[PDB]
């Protein structure tokens, strides 16, 4: 951290607050470490499955399987390389909300 | 003889005699086919 680089994962959660806010010294808990319980860490391609009527667009996970985007994911770096207009469109606004 | 599927009462439906005669009356199956383009998202593996 003294030459500029930060080591750990990222976090990306809506933490709406008032009081003090440290991101570089988190003082709670890291939220969903990978593997934990129900998080989910997408397979190579970062494809979203979109489906019809009203239903919610499926993310492919590691297992190659479309599960829903609600929920607690981790992303490798990699793969947010690629399907980052996918990420920016279709699972960053569901970040937001 | 020509026209079994206007006069004839016991004609069943989809029957034809071509090997003997060539019916100028019978049921023909209207169809109407989509034709689906396909214009999908196309995505790369990542370096991992």
């Amino acid at each position: 951290n003294l030459f500029n680089v930060a080591r750990g994962n990222l976090y990306l959660v809506q933490t709406a607050t008032n009081g003090n806010w440290s991101p570089m010294a988190p003082v709670a808990a890291p939220p969903f470490v990978r593997g934990g319980p129900n998080v989910r860490v997408v397979g190579r391609f970062g494809t979203i499955v979109p489906r019809p009527n009203g239903l919610e667009p499926q993310l492919i996970d590691d297992g190659n399987v479309p599960r829903d985007i609600a929920g607690d994911w981790v992303y490798p770096s990699d793969v947010l390389q690629v399907s980052v207009a996918v990420f920016r469109d279709y699972v960053w606004p569901m970040v937001k909300a | 003889l020509r026209w079994p599927g206007l006069v004839d009462p016991n004609y069943r439906v989809g029957t034809n005699d071509l090997p003997n005669r060539i019916t100028l009356y019978n049921s023909l199956y209207r169809y109407n086919f989509t034709y689906p383009t396909l214009d999908g998202i196309m995505y790369v593996r990542s370096a991992t």
